[PDB]
RNA sequence: GGGCUACACACGUGCUACAAUGGACAGAACAAAGGGCAGCGAAACCGCGAGGUUAAGCCAAUCCCACAAAUCUGUUCUCAGUUCGGAUCGCAGUCUGCAACUCGACUGCGUGAAGCUGGAAUCGCUAGUAAUCGCGGAUCAGCAUGCCGCGGUGAAUACGUUCC
């Protein structure tokens, strides 16, 4: 579990449930899909026996899970032994596209709490 | 081997989806199995599968 | 950026070229920071001026798409008061 | 001051009656008169599905059915607030009776908001469901405190 | 060259949502007003897109910016952090500009925060008003969720001066 992506869900149609592997999105699956003729097809998890392996094989010419998220691991690590400032801004809870800081931006941040008073 | 507690293994048949099958023993009489270590691209030499890693690091970025 | 291409102000690139063919100094300061870096002008040292004070940057094989001024924050930090 | 003056809405076509349009008014959200439009025959039209009866007679029946005889209205004259009942305008009426009755009804959670709509209006039908269970709410509020009210105010 | 954009946080004011009256796809249909020659730039072609190549016409009731959007008609998902929402970030491009690191905009791809309607408290509005959907302009090399306008769709209630 499972053949492709792993961990692809049940009782839901093909394109949103291969969307949930981390790789593929929406349009990507609109891509392969077309590659594939499938029509959709099928509201379940009913493909074919052997079509289900053709598309096995073009889901595994895209790459790839875990090891993609290696990929954005070591981006952000070359990121940050390359000296840095955009690395800096990761690791801040500074947002790193720049959008100041002196409102919002609690994406990084957080909630709580508070630490100052006058008078 | 206490009896009852244990069940039954009947000669398992082994299967995958690039057809390789393989002879062993399980509780089912057939097993399905998605992933072999013959399709497997660690297990098959040094296949480049998806990678060809290292391309491109730490540089060859030029455009003329 | 864009398309054809990376632009240095170009005096850099004199410099970089001549320390390059020969000489081989090191450390120099520059107040152009707008300027990318370069294949050629690799393993250089520069003192990068911020404005308040020039901050020395190596240049490793890691770095060339990056702006040559990016690698030294002008912003002082924090500053806040009750850490921890 | 005085009273002012309000205008009478278009009649609706379907069934012709102008109350419906009222329904049309109220029902109605963003300012589409055709969403309002779409789920009003939807709910005749699964009204007619089911348990076979015209519809307007089950809607008279149900308006009918959730308009209130008193309401209490708060005062504050003094220490803690001390509602008054009294005699509902028919406007007043027909008015709570419909927006009790949109208001439960996009309440009741199911998966089609006719369908709900109609398992509301039929619940006015047959003197059950959340708005006829409000309307007693408001009944006992009443009556049991019309006293304060009697001929004071 | 920086900074006016700071960042542990508070507040004011907007925008987008927390979804089936909905989301997504396909088809169909109705505007007003404003701007344009150092400009608007059609059509044809290239690119998934942004835009680019090239170039007709227009000093404009002629032509261009320009396609109205909600809506309607069907297909599809069937109630959940979701085909809900889009944050944040990565990669790869693009417009403007000597030049987009600080500190620009946009696009393609990927990543898919929080939020399932919000305590105390508080604001607007008596009819084409509130509600909501798009468009244009001033600003302007580039940058408009702000401001100023344009039109589409379009209600509920007003017993009354007891109380604020």
């Amino acid at each position: 579990a499972r053949i492709a992506g792993v961990d692809i869900p049940r009782d839901k149609r093909v394109v949103i449930s291969l969307t949930y592997i981390f790789g593929i999105g929406r349009t990507t699956a609109q891509q392969v899909l077309k590659e594939a003729g499938v029509s959709e097809d099928t509201r379940v998890r009913d493909l074919t026996e052997e079509e289900l392996g053709k598309i096995r094989d073009i889901i595994d010419k895209l790459k790839v899970e875990g090891d993609l998220r290696r990929e954005v691991s070591l981006n952000i690590k070359r990121l940050i032994e390359i000296g840095s400032y955009r690395g800096i801004r990761h690791r801040r809870g500074l947002p790193v596209r720049g959008q100041n800081s002196k409102n919002n931006a609690r994406t990084r941040k957080g909630p709580r709490r508070t630490v100052a008073n006058k008078k | 081997m206490k009896a009852g507690i244990h069940p039954n293994f009947k000669k398992a048949t082994v299967k995958c989806a690039c057809g390789n099958e393989f002879e062993t023993g399980s509780v089912k009489e057939e097993v399905r199995v998605e992933i072999c270590s013959e399709c497997h691209p660690f297990y098959t030499g040094r296949q480049k599968f998806a990678s060809a890693d290292g391309r491109v690091d730490r540089f060859n970025k030029k455009y003329g | 950026s864009l398309k054809k291409g990376p632009f240095v102000d170009g005096h850099l690139m004199t410099k970089i070229e001549k320390l390059n063919e020969t000489d081989k100094k090191q450390v120099v300061k520059t107040w152009s920071r707008r300027s990318t870096i370069f294949p050629q002008f690799i393993g250089h040292t520069i003192a990068v001026y911020d404005g308040r004070k020039h901050v020395p940057v190596f240049i490793s094989e890691d770095m060339v798409g990056h702006k040559l001024g990016e690698f030294a924050p002008t912003r002082t930090y924090k500053g806040h008061a009750s850490d921890d | 001051k005085g009273p002012v003056a309000k205008r009478d809405v278009l009649p609706d076509p379907i069934y012709n009656s102008k109350l419906v349009s009222r329904l049309i008014n109220k029902m109605m959200i963003d300012g589409k008169k055709g969403k309002s439009q779409t789920i009003l025959y939807k709910s005749f039209d699964i009204i007619k599905e089911r348990t076979g009866n015209d519809a307007m007679e089950v809607f008279e029946q149900a308006l009918k059915n959730i308009m209130p005889v008193l309401e209490v209205k708060a005062r504050r004259v003094g220490g803690a607030n001390y509602q008054v009942p009294v005699e509902v305008r028919p406007e007043r009426r027909t008015t709570l009776g419909l927006r009790w009755l949109v208001n439960y009804a996009r309440l009741r959670g199911e998966k089609t908001m006719e369908e709900r709509l109609a398992n509301e209006i039929l619940d006015a039908a047959n003197n059950t469901g959340a708005a006829v269970k409000k309307r007693e709410d408001t009944h006992k509020m009443a009556e049991a405190n019309k006293a304060f009210a009697h001929y004071r105010w």
